[PDB]
Parts: C-alpha cells; sequence; structure tokens
C-alpha cells in the first residue's frame, strides 16, 4: 500500500483498457469458432454470428441423431466418439508408461549420487531437447520391418504410436527431479539410520511423497499424448483407427468444407481445455 | 540387427550384484533404456538411412529373390550403402540446394521474428499482470493462458478455417469493415504473415508464463529502493527489471528459437503447401520449415518417396546440436 | 528533520497493527525502536518513509504535513532488512542510482560518489557488484548510498540482523560515529537491548503496536513504566514477585512477602492511588540482589540450576512459596552445588511495584546517570 | 557407550577438512562441538554417525571398532538440523520408524512412544502429522523419535542457526532436562559459546580442522591453552598487550609494557621455555581488570567509547602507545565521558602469557572453580 502519485489512477485506467482490448483479440478466434458451431449452414457465409440456434452439427457430432433437414437423411460424417476413444487409450498407455520409466531415473539423477552423474545429465539435457525432428522417417522404416516380425507394435497399429509416444520421459524426468530436489535431502540419510536398506528407504518414504507430481505428470502426458498430431498422422491409416488430431484434418477437405461439424467437434474437445487450465496448472504459485 | 541392439540394451551387464555403483544405475536403467531405445534408436537410425540410398524403388531389403546375371548389379540390389552421396547431393545438385537455402533462411527468419514478439509479449503480459494493483488478476490469468490450454491442433485448423479465401470469415470481416482481400494462402508474404500471427498466438502465454515466474524469482526491495529515489514504471522496468531477466531469459530464448524451428506440426497442419517454388525437383513451398521440406521429400507421392535424400540429418540434427551446446554453456553460467 | 507522529493508527482490515501512537523525535535525535518479533515496528519505519499508507492520524517531517506525499518528495533514506542492492549495478552505479535518475550532472555525480566512498572506505571496492562484496561491505554499500541520497531522516530497518557478532559490534560503533558526525536524525528499529541501550539517545518500546514507554535508556532502564517495559529491558528476565499491600505512608508502601516469614517492608514509590488490601507486584533485577550477609531481608530458597557462565554467576533458586523460580547473578564464580540452601537479600530501595493493571509506580531511589544529558 | 576418536583424519578430495583430531569421551558425558567453521562440526558428527567416510584413522563406539560398521548397527541416534520428518507419516510413525521397521510387534511400538511422549509432553498430538506442528513440536518429535530408538550416544546437530531465540531457549531447556533425566553418552554441536558454557561437560574448541583445546568451560576460561581458544572463551574479546620479556624465574616472568613508564610486572606464569628479550603477547580480560586506585598498575589512556548497559559499561580506552582500545568492565553504572582519560588498574594474577607462536604458559596461580 505504497502511497502513489494520481498518475497510477492513470495508470490503472490504461492498463485495463490495454488488456481487454487483447483480451477481446485474443478470444475472437475460440468465440467465432464456438459462434460457428451453432450456425445453420456448414459453408458459413450468411451472418456472422447466427440468432438462431441449430444444434444439428451437434448432434451430428454426438451422433446422437441424423438432424433430419430435408427429405434425405443426414448421416454422421465421422465417428468421433471413436476418434475419442483410440486417443484416450493411447494417451492412457503412453502416460502409464512415461511415469513408470520415468520416476526411477528421475529418482537416480536427483536423490542419490555416482560417478557418472555430470556426463548422464548433461547427455539427458542434450537428448531431452531433440523434438521428432527426422525420426520418423526411421520409425516409419522400422516398422515397415517390424510389422512382418511381430504385428501389435507394427504400422498401421497402436503398437507403433504408444513405441513413438513413450519418448517423453526425457522431459517429465526434469519435472519429477526438480520435485525431488524440492524434498527435503535429510530423509534417506534418517531413514538409513533408523536401519532402512535404500530400496525400503525409496519405496516407503521418498516413493510416497511423489504421489503428486506423478499425478500431475500423468496428467501432463496424457494431454500432450491426446493432443500428437504428427506420428499418429503418419502410421494412422485405417479410417476406424484414427485417433483424435488426424480426423480434424479429413473434416476440413477442398472437396467438402464442413464448419459446422468442425466447430461441433473442436467444442466437444473442450475437455481438455479445462483439464490444462486446471488440473495441469495445479494453482501453483505462478 | 534389432536383436543385437535388444542384446546389447539388455546385458549392458552393470547389474552385477556388488552394491557398487551398480546400485545406482539399477535405479537409473529403467528409463535410460527407455530413451536408448524410443529416443536415440530412431536418432542412429536416421543417420545410417542417410549413407544407405532407400527410396520408393529401393524401399525392400533383399526379400525380392526372384519376384543367369539377375541384375545383381548395385541400384537392383535396392538397400545398397552409397557413402556420402546423399549428403553431397543436396549441394551439389543445385537442383534441391537453392530451394534448400531459401528454406533455410525463411525458417531462421520465422524462429527469430517468434521468438523475439513472443518474448516481448510474455514480458510485457507478466510485468502487467503482477502489478498487484490490478483487479482480477486471477481472470485475467486465466484468459491469457486459454491459449495455451486449448489443444493445439484444435487452434491451428481454427486458424486454417478462419485465414481461408474460398468463403473466409476473417476475409469477409475486413472486407465488411474496409473491403480488402488480404489472400493469406495465395500470396507468400500473406501466408508468412499469418504465419507469424498464429504462431506468436500460440507461443505467448508460455513465456508469459516464464516471465510471471522470473518475476517472482526478482525481490521487491528493489522496486521498493527505485521508489524511494524516485522511478517511475517505465525506469523500474528498463533499468530494473529487464536486465536481471534477460541474463536468466537466454536460454529460454534459444530453447525456443529450436522449438519455432522444428514446428513441423504447425507447418504442417496449417498452409502445408504454401505456394510452391515453381522450378523445383523435390515439391517445395514458400512456408515450408526444414523439417516439413524432408517430410515431403519423405511421404508426399510427388516426391519420390526418396528415403535417403529424406534423412538430411546432418543439417537438421547438425544445427541443433549447436543449439544444444550453445544452451548447455548457458546454462552452466552462474 | 524533525519528525512527529499524532495519533498514527494502522489498520490492515480487521486488525489495527498499531493505534494512536505519538512520539515527538527533534531534530538530530537517535531514536531506536524496540519490541518483540511483531512487524509493528518495521511497518511503522514503513509508514514513516511512506512505503505503507498511514490509515489515519498526522506524520510531520519538519512543519509541512506529509501523510499523503510520495516517498521520491519525502525526503527520506531508507536501508532495509535486507541490503537491497541490485545485482547487475556496480557498487558506483549502486549508490548512485537515485541522483542518476534526478540529475544529470556526472560531475557533481561522481564528485559525491568519491566523496561518500572515502568517508565510508569504499574506494578500492567501487567498481565490483554486489554478489562479490562480503557482509560489512555490502552493509557499508548501502549506508552509502544512503548517503549519496542524502536526506533530512536516515531509516535504518534491522541494519545489524544479517551479521555475525564481532562485525555487528564493529558496524554498531561506525553507525555511532556516523550519527556523531553528521547529527542528522536517525531512527532505528532493532530486537537487541544491548544495541538499543549502546546506541540509542531515545527508546521507544512497541507494545503489539502501542507506545509503552519512551525515554532515555538508562531512564527506561532504572524507571520502566509497566511489567512489559520492566521485563524486556535487561538481558536476564526481571524476578517478579507477588505482594499484598497492608499500609500506605505518604511516600512509601509496605508488602507483605508470600512467604511462611510474614515480613513486611517500605519500599519508596510513589504511593499514589495505591488501595490498602490489594494485589500486587513487586520486582527486583537480578544484578541488584544482595547478599544475604549485608542484607536485613532475607529470601531463603533452595538451588536449582547453578549456571557458571565464567565471568558471573547465575544461581537459579526456587523459593518454598513463590511459583517462578528466583534468577539470582552474582560476579566472577560462586561454587554452589545444585540442592543446596541459599540466602539472598532484597534491597528494599531497588524494588519495583506493579499495578493488576500492569502500570507501575515510579520509585523514589534517585539513580546515577540518569540526568547525564 | 565412550566414543572414542583417534587419529582420525577426514579429506574431502584433496583438501583436508578436518586434520588428526584425537578425543576420549567417556560414558555419559555430555561433550559439545563449537567453533566458527560450521562444515567441520557437522563433518565431524557425521563421520561419527558414519553417514561420512572415515579417510584414516580408526572410531570406537564402546569398546568396539567402529570404522566400516554401517550406520544402523552403530548404536547411535542423530537430530538433524531439519529434523528429516517425513512428511506423510504421522507423528507417531515417525517416531517409531525404527521399530516398524524391524519387529513393530503392535505393542513395543506404542508402548515405548506413549512413554516417551508423555515424558516429552507430546501423547496430545501423537497422531498428527508434521504439517500441523509447531517448531518446538517438530523438534519435540524429533527428540523423541531418538529416544524411541534408544541409541547408546545421542548425536545433535546445529539447528540454532535456522531457529528463533524463543525455539532456541525452549531447545536448551528440553535438552538440559533430556541430559538430566537420561545420562547417556551424548555430542552436541553449536557455533555459540553461551551455550557451550551453560550445558557441557566437556568442551571441545575446534579449528581449522584441528582440535585446539579438550576439557570442562571452567578449564577453558581460566585456563585458556592457546590464543585462538582464549578469543574464543568470552564474549567481550580478552585485551591483548604485546610484552617484552626482562628476565625469566623459575616460576615467574617478567614483562615490560608498551606504555611509555616502561612498567615491568612479575607474574605468575609456567616460566617454561622463555628466552629473555623476545616479544610475546600479554592478555588480560575486561571482566578482571581492577580499577586504577586499588591496583599498583595503572593503564592510563584517553576513553573512546562509554557503552552503558545499566548492569556494567563497557569502557573503551585507547591506552598510548598500543592501537588497541582495552575494554574494561565495571558493574553498577559509571559516569564518564567520552573524550576524558581514565585510569584502569592491572592485576598481575590474571595476565595470561602468550608465547609468539600462540601457545600459552600454565598459569600458576589456583582458581576456584576449576576443580
Amino acid at each position: 500500500a505504497m502511497v502513489q502519485p494520481k498518475s497510477q489512477k492513470a495508470r490503472l485506467f490504461i492498463t485495463h483498457l490495454l488488456l481487454l482490448l487483447f483480451i477481446a483479440a485474443i478470444m475472437f478466434p475460440l468465440l467465432m469458432v464456438v459462434a460457428i458451431s451453432l450456425r445453420q449452414g456448414n459453408f458459413a457465409t450468411g451472418s456472422l454470428w447466427p440468432e438462431q440456434i441449430s444444434w444439428d452439427h451437434w448432434k451430428l457430432a454426438l451422433g446422437f441423431s441424423v438432424e433430419q433437414a430435408d427429405g434425405r437423411i443426414w448421416p454422421p460424417p465421422f465417428p468421433v466418439l471413436l476418434w475419442l476413444w483410440n486417443s484416450v487409450k493411447v494417451a492412457g498407455i503412453s502416460a502409464i508408461g512415461i511415469v513408470a520409466l520415468s520416476t526411477t531415473c528421475a529418482y537416480a539423477f536427483a536423490r542419490m549420487r555416482f560417478p557418472g552423474k555430470a556426463t548422464l545429465l548433461k547427455g539427458m539435457l542434450i537428448f531431452q531437447m531433440f523434438p521428432a525432428v527426422l525420426s520418423l522417417v526411421a520409425l516409419y522404416a522400422l516398422f515397415d520391418r517390424l510389422g512382418e516380425y511381430i504385428p501389435f507394435i507394427g504400422l498401421n497399429t497402436h503398437g507403433g504410436v504408444i513405441f513413438a509416444y513413450l519418448g517423453g520421459i526425457a522431459l517429465h524426468v526434469w519435472t519429477i527431479k526438480g520435485y525431488f530436489e524440492t524434498i527435503d535431502s535429510s530423509l534417506e540419510e534418517a531413514a538409513a539410520l533408523d536401519g532402512a536398506t535404500p530400496w525400503q528407504a525409496f519405496r516407503l518414504v521418498l516413493l510416497p511423497l511423489s504421489v503428486p507430481i506423478l499425478a500431475v505428470v500423468f496428467i501432463l502426458s496424457f494431454i500432450a499424448a491426446i493432443t500428437e498430431v504428427p506420428v499418429a498422422s503418419l502410421l494412422l491409416r485405417d479410417v476406424n483407427s484414427y485417433t483424435l488430431a488426424v480426423g480434424m484434418q479429413q473434416y476440413l477437405n477442398p472437396q467438402n468444407y464442413l464448419w459446422g461439424d468442425f466447430a461441433a467437434a473442436a467444442v466437444m474437445s473442450a475437455l481438455p481445455i479445462t483439464i490444462v487450465f486446471l488440473l495441469a496448472q495445479r494453482w501453483l504459485v505462478n | 540387427l534389432f536383436a543385437i541392439t535388444t542384446l546389447i540394451l539388455s546385458s549392458a551387464g552393470l547389474y552385477i550384484f556388488a552394491n557398487r555403483k551398480a546400485y545406482a544405475w539399477r535405479y537409473v536403467y529403467p528409463g535410460m533404456a527407455g530413451m536408448g531405445l524410443f529416443v536415440l534408436f530412431p536418432l542412429v537410425c536416421t543417420i545410417a538411412i542417410a549413407f544407405t540410398n532407400y527410396s520408393s524403388t529401393n524401399q525392400l531389403t533383399f526379400e525380392r529373390a526372384q519376384e543367369n546375371w539377375g541384375d545383381e548389379k548395385l541400384s537392383p540390389g535396392y538397400t545398397v550403402t552409397t557413402g556420402w552421396k546423399n549428403f553431397t547431393r543436396v549441394f551439389t545438385d543445385e537442383g534441391i540446394q537453392k530451394p534448400f537455402l531459401a528454406i533455410f533462411v525463411w525458417t531462421v527468419v520465422f524462429s527469430l521474428i517468434t521468438v523475439f514478439l513472443t518474448v516481448a509479449v510474455g514480458m510485457v503480459l507478466a510485468c502487467l499482470v503482477q502489478w498487484e494493483a490490478l483487479r482480477g488478476k486471477a481472470v485475467y490469468r486465466v484468459l491469457l493462458i486459454l491459449p495455451y490450454a486449448v489443444p493445439s491442433f484444435i487452434s491451428i485448423l481454427i486458424f486454417k478455417g478462419l485465414f481461408n479465401q474460398s468463403f473466409g470469415e476473417i476475409n469477409m470481416m475486413l472486407s465488411a469493415l474496409f473491403g480488402v482481400k488480404p489472400a493469406w494462402f495465395s500470396d507468400p508474404t500473406t501466408a508468412r504473415t499469418m504465419l507469424i500471427i498464429v504462431n506468436t498466438w500460440l507461443g505467448y502465454p508460455y513465456m508469459m508464463i516464464l516471465c510471471m515466474g522470473l518475476l517472482k524469482a526478482i525481490p521487491d526491495d528493489l522496486y521498493e529502493a527505485s521508489a524511494m529515489d524516485g522511478a517511475g514504471p517505465f525506469q523500474n522496468f528498463f533499468k530494473i527489471t529487464l536486465p536481471l531477466l534477460i541474463k536468466p531469459l537466454t536460454p529460454l530464448m534459444i530453447a525456443s528459437f529450436a522449438f519455432n524451428f522444428n514446428n513441423f506440426v504447425l507447418i504442417q497442419l496449417l498452409t502445408n503447401g504454401g505456394p510452391d517454388r515453381l522450378g523445383t525437383t523435390t515439391p517445395a513451398g514458400y512456408t515450408d520449415l526444414l523439417v516439413n521440406y524432408t517430410y515431403r521429400i519423405a511421404f508426399e507421392g510427388g516426391g519420390g518417396q526418396d528415403f535417403g535424400l529424406a534423412a538430411a540429418i546432418a543439417t537438421l540434427i547438425f544445427l541443433l546440436v549447436g543449439a544444444l551446446a550453445i544452451v548447455n554453456l548457458k546454462a552452466t553460467r552462474m | 528533520a524533525s519528525v512527529q507522529l499524532q495519533n498514527v493508527t494502522k489498520a490492515w482490515g480487521e486488525v489495527v497493527v498499531s493505534k494512536d501512537i505519538n512520539l515527538d523525535i527533534h531534530e538530530g535525535e537517535f531514536v531506536v525502536f524496540v519490541g518483540p518479533s511483531g512487524c509493528g515496528k518495521s511497518t511503522l519505519l514503513r509508514m514513516i518513509a511512506g512505503l505503507e499508507t498511514i490509515t489515519s492520524g498526522d506524520l510531520f517531517i519538519g512543519e509541512k504535513r506529509m501523510n499523503d506525499t510520495p516517498p521520491a518528495e519525502r525526503g527520506v533514506g531508507m536501508v532495509f532488512q535486507s541490503y537491497a542492492l541490485y545485482p547487475h549495478l556496480s557498487v558506483a552505479e549502486n549508490m548512485s542510482f537515485g541522483l542518476k535518475l534526478a540529475g544529470a550532472k556526472k560531475e557533481v555525480i561522481n564528485q559525491r560518489v568519491n566523496q561518500v566512498a572515502e568517508v565510508l572506505q569504499l574506494a578500492h571496492l567501487l567498481d565490483r557488484k554486489p554478489k562479490a562484496l562480503s557482509g560489512g561491505q555490502r552493509q557499508r554499500v548501502a549506508i552509502g548510498r544512503t548517503l549519496v541520497a542524502e536526506p533530512s531522516v536516515f531509516l535504518l530497518d534491522e541494519p545489524l540482523s544479517n551479521l555475525d557478532a564481532a562485525l555487528r559490534v564493529q558496524m554498531r560503533i561506525e553507525i555511532s560515529r556516523l550519527h556523531k558526525r553528521l547529527g542528522r536524525t536517525m531512527i532505528y528499529v532493532t530486537h537487541d537491548q544491548v544495541e538499543a541501550m549502546t546506541l540509542a539517545d531515545k527508546i521507544v518500546v512497541l507494545d503489539a503496536g502501542r507506545v509503552a514507554q519512551v525515554g532515555k535508556p538508562l531512564e527506561l532502564y532504572h524507571y520502566p513504566a509497566d511489567r512489559f517495559v520492566a521485563g524486556f529491558i535487561g538481558s536476564p528476565k526481571m524476578n517478579f514477585l507477588p505482594v499484598k499491600v497492608t499500609a500506605t505512608a505518604i511516600d512509601q508502601v509496605q508488602v507483605e512477602l508470600p512467604m511462611p516469614n510474614r515480613q513486611q517492608v517500605w519500599l519508596p514509590v510513589e504511593s499514589r492511588d495505591v488501595q490498602v488490601g490489594a494485589n500486587m507486584s513487586l520486582g527486583i533485577r537480578p544484578e541488584h540482589l544482595l547478599p544475604s550477609d549485608i542484607a536485613d531481608v532475607i529470601l531463603e530458597g533452595e538451588v536449582q540450576v547453578v549456571e557458571q557462565l565464567g565471568n558471573e554467576t547465575q544461581i537459579h533458586i526456587q523459593i518454598p512459596s513463590i511459583r517462578q523460580n528466583l534468577v539470582y547473578r552474582q560476579n566472577d564464580v560462586v561454587l554452589v552445588e545444585e540442592g543446596a540452601t541459599f540466602a539472598i537479600g532484597l534491597p528494599p530501595e531497588r524494588c519495583h511495584l506493579f499495578r493488576e493493571d500492569g502500570t507501575a509506580c515510579r520509585r523514589l531511589h534517585k539513580e546515577p546517570g540518569v540526568a547525564h544529558h
């Protein structure tokens, strides 16, 4: 509550005006995709924000009904719920694998010590901030050669998807190691004093203390898996096997552009938005 | 080869029950094996593919035996090791070198511009949000973060629809306000401009979060002393906050530069085929990053599916490893 | 110049940290603010500097009323609990930030920086940054920045808190030298009675954001206003014993020791508004306790804990009847074993009386050094 | 349970953070480690506990070699600075983890915790978690955990660095009650000399990784072995006066005062290995400095600082031809104006003569309280 001059009110008014204008500019695309979802037509034009509430696209995207408009019935365009189910399966398996593979590495890198720690951490950073840069060609060739041997991880299967998705361990090991550093460093020493073998010291003392960060990592990697596009698009070909973010492309196609159905699906994908808004943000002091 | 690699990964041999450094690595191996199999292995394979002639005519390894001399030469041998032939052909060809240099320059310009714009917008938003004299700061944080919460592909495809030309939403809004047709997809310059706008819109909230954290790390006594001396808001921002933010922000700027360099998902989802260079042996567009150039050579049907050229490992991953070394040097700083 | 506070009240919403305090700091006076760990003292220094809004009342620096003047125009310099040194700026830029912000004559800026460096011994370390300096160097740099700003009132927010004993003593003497040379008004906040008593020309004891008593250090030590002041001033806690009033004279009050002795003793106090047959509270510092041989009034007790600090012996005495253990302190080493019956004396001149409301009656025993200045 | 550190040397990489420490702590002694460098004392305590490796030398817990014994079997109980409290476990679980690991039996695990909670005033909150605790309560849980463990020796760190004044007082009280109640071997670490003086049966002054002196607190005060310990013990640093020896007897040494009058004092001293004409340093405590009228040897100088503390006044006198302002303490209050001239006396019996190297000659004068 510092005593401040009369210029403070002017600064506050200017800041409020600028922030309101900026938020309007930012929310224009989202409000426009919301309004388009309620538009009757799928080719847009007409009125920018129609007052009518058709809801036909939502029911098409839900698949609840065919939404008879004229004599001819309109079958659902694409199985969005099937997209969601495949995406959920892939994301769940990928998140479980990421957590299981990353927790022990985070422990080793953060709490205990070993001679090769500096080189291992440097290599961890080095191979962590790689993206999926040209690895797609190698993955495609490898899955082509492997599908004849073991089909369940070969091509046009979820096995290749999950195998490509398990790389996120390099990214998540840093978050879990940061949490491990946050936890007090005398806990393992005290546990060893009471007679705990270091494996028990991890399992009984520090592992139950990792539940919040493990849940946060699970949610973050689940979202990153649900919203992935490159690998799934490249090696997913069968129409029934498509995950999310890959049929969305088929929604917008030059032979048939579909605003209403695409927007209905996009606002049906509102749940990841809220999840990342609240659980991923974890209401940490920003 | 895969069996030998897996056997190496399994019997690394450092699991000897001796309570030595073996124990420590017994914790690291789970996940270290995961990386060695799921991250390093594709990279090494991409390295191996470059030295070969893997293509739509040589995709098969050896299975075609019958399907005399029986074309037992080199090219009918399908998968063969050429050796630096694909590396030389990216330069000496001059049919793919010029497009390569053009998209390289465009990628560098795009990444630098988007990094600077993103850093500036995020830093300004963070400084304004942490005023402690505002109202509804939580609401403002939520609203300014919403682009981060919305899944990326959804926003990219929404922008693809909005910036459409055949029917269009933003275009006819602009026509109603003052009649002009920007022609985003047709004109390469407008395509790059829309591309920069979309990348900034996607990327600003992350740097806003990072700057908000760094302002939290910044103490308040310096601000109080400046206020005692008589400094105003802008003087405070330019002589207190900014000098103490660029020093811990340079590695973040470099990492964002790398990410915007390899933004395959964005450049592939939005205007994947921005107006083609019109005279390229391999397909290539003006709004093409290096990653999607290689993707076009790899899997797009018109590119001939030349996997050997599609590697381009020693260019992309080598500038990327230079970036790794630079950020690693900056991380050990102070 | 002269800082004056009239009915200053601060309200953090429901809670009122400080209420209707009154101070009159004349020009040049070294005044320290002491109290428990409550942030009332720090918040008081902050509202004086202008960093916190004064909810109600008035604050006068010199003549003009300054309740709603920004700290830039206040002519007040402050050092904080943390040293508030900008890490990026060098030492010279750290001390000359304000001059750079306000004026533009680099000749004047460097002249003042060099002068303050020579008088604060900061010349050879002028080009360095705050990280490489030690604690004493950083504190001297902050003091040099304040002297560069050259305010009418100097504010110190616990400067001797982040240093060890030797360095804090040396910089205490340095602060005393600064006060002696400049002579400008300086306001101090600390928790340590030692620093307060060594430095201050006036001490203001704060109790939950209330002015318990204001006066000279020896004045507080000899004539506390109430129980809180008596307990706070003095490194060993002042011994407190209940007493019953039996008869009140014109200038002395009799009390009964709550012990099977049933002894009555006259104590020279104000004896004003004292009610006969009233529960009272007798207090006496451990230092002033007299040995048994040369004292008529005797407190016989059993030794509980004997602490041999070496330069003085602290003997905890349990009296058969009073709840709290009597604390005794004697010069040099006293060889008494635990579990031994001990006798000590109560000098009737050096006693204090505190009523049920907590207020104290002023003693009539004139004390040396009270009128030193 | 008598730890017998012998010729133990610590080599953290290449820098020797501890020289050849040679201590001997008998059964049921409360030994305090006081020093200016916090790492070395804590490092030595950790090597005692087993959490750290000993480079050379042998450690003896009780009457068995314990250099390579793992920490669990050392029979020691350590109280960390952060108390190493497990947040997810409750207070009782924290207190009885050691018993839970091996044979909880669901009888002793509760009987012990109940007894230690009653004798530690913790039973009313034994089922809470460390998050819902105060500082004193958390320290009490750590102490009760150690008591449930029942170690042969009790190792306590120096967490007063992070503590407040009231919590330090509570700590000191309860550790005193602990030591008096049990009477088992205990080691304590501190950097404050007052704490060691109020609670110690044997004090180890540790400097630069080398043990300076080992003895009782009054022994360290009255007969300091060297300059470092002599300065360390006593809040007002002992006034040091360089001196020149005139003659040496078999029981006393006569030195020369920098004072112009060049006075010679036949101070009692060990008077062993002292050569005439050499230069040494003479030390007299601020408390022992007599008033000028009583003592024959008077130190006249100009007063610089008069610090009236009520019970005592720290008169700083800048003696001519001597750089140091000699601190002089007197009971009650003395009205002395700054800048004036005040004279003080020097009692010969309280002068601690110090060799040029730093070793102090033994004072032949008997002193009460040293036993």
